[PDB]
């Protein structure tokens, strides 16, 4: 539910997630990079 | 070719050179290309049969995921999903639609697909 919740998950979490494809991942990293964060802190 | 017999493309891919070559204005090198381009023929229709559908190509590229059977892959491959790449690149919902095909067991062979083309 938030950005928080989002950001503590790995990579390899998310794409276990279902209706979640490789262009989906990019999407998040690209949108999560524009604010300064990251996947796994 | 149709007036000295020929009906097929098997049988121009197949038939005994010398008979090609008794055909009047066919030489060595006609019928070597013909008989190449009759094998490639035939060899592009039976591979796109087995893709529209499972009978080979599907069969084999997008049965790979674990738990693929013969009736999941031709109704994956009817999707256009008819590689083991085309599936890795499928949400759930692109195949929820798919009689047999449970949410879970959707997720479960789209990460399969996933671990054998991203991860092999």
């Amino acid at each position: 539910h938030y950005i928080g919740d989002l950001v503590q998950r790995t990579e390899v979490e998310l794409l276990k997630t279902p209706n979640l494809g490789k262009k989906s991942l990019t999407e998040i990293k690209d949108v999560l990079a524009s604010r300064g964060l990251s996947l796994g802190m | 070719l149709v007036e000295e017999g020929f009906s097929t493309l098997e049988e121009l891919a197949y038939v005994p050179m010398k008979e090609l070559l008794e055909i009047e204005g066919l030489d060595e090198p006609t019928v070597e290309a013909l008989r190449e381009r009759a094998k490639n023929a035939l060899a592009t229709i039976a591979q796109a049969q087995e893709e529209s559908l499972g009978d080979n190509k599907p069969a084999d590229d997008l049965l790979n995921l674990e738990g693929v059977d013969r009736d999941l892959a031709f109704k994956l491959a009817a999707r256009g999903v008819c590689t083991l790449e085309d599936l890795a690149e499928q949400g759930i919902d692109d195949l929820a639609d798919i009689e047999g095909l449970t949410d879970e067991k959707a997720g479960a062979l789209i990460m399969a697909a996933r671990n054998i083309c991203w991860f092999g």
